[PDB]
């Protein structure tokens, strides 16, 4: 998807 | 001023592509703001003894018409980052929305996990708002964004290096 993450990036 | 200004100079494939500069929001989101002030400056020391700094630190992820993400000072590839408070801080407010490109925002791993990840939007991103907290806004250098989001890909990873050769409070 689009999420901004620090280390487990998702869809 | 009241609101800090700061800058990145930032590097295309191993070429200049101009300066990025930084209002940051720090009357409203103090903290947040001073983190990445003085990770610009590289006066604060970290826990592994270095200095932190964003200093030649890498985009490692853009994703074009989204965003793009920076800031892993400790590992480059998103696993790591630490701020001046610690490996991660508390979130302080969200009172300021992605609302539009250009917005400087923090990357996080969830509540209260920021650290010296950020992000700058491509467009605005309401579905982030209310969980990463938007703490300044480029004033000059948006051509700049848009040579990054050129670089970027739908999966993130980022075939030619995008680097901050560059940066500082003005």
């Amino acid at each position: 998807x689009l999420l901004v993450t620090a280390g487990l990036v998702l869809a | 001023s009241k609101r800090s200004k700061v800058f990145f100079d930032i590097s295309i494939d191993n070429s200049n592509a101009g300066r990025i500069i930084f209002e940051l929001f720090s009357d409203i989101t103090p903290r947040t703001c001073e983190n990445f002030r003085a990770l610009c400056t590289g006066e604060k020391i970290g826990s592994r003894g270095k200095n932190l700094h964003y200093k030649n630190s890498i985009f490692h992820r853009i994703i074009p018409q989204f965003m793009c993400q920076g800031g892993d000072i400790t590992n480059g590839n998103g696993s790591g980052g630490e701020s001046i408070y610690g490996r991660s801080f508390t979130d302080e407010n969200f009172n300021m929305k992605h609302d539009q490109p250009g917005l400087l925002s923090m990357a996080n791993a969830g509540p209260n996990t920021n650290s010296s990840q950020f992000f700058i939007t491509l467009v605005p991103c309401p579905w982030l708002d209310g969980k990463h907290v938007v703490f300044g806004k480029v004033i000059e250098g948006m051509n700049v964004v848009r040579e990054m989001e050129k670089e970027g890909a739908k999966s993130g990873y980022v075939k030619r290096s995008v680097v901050i050769t560059d940066c500082g409070e003005l």
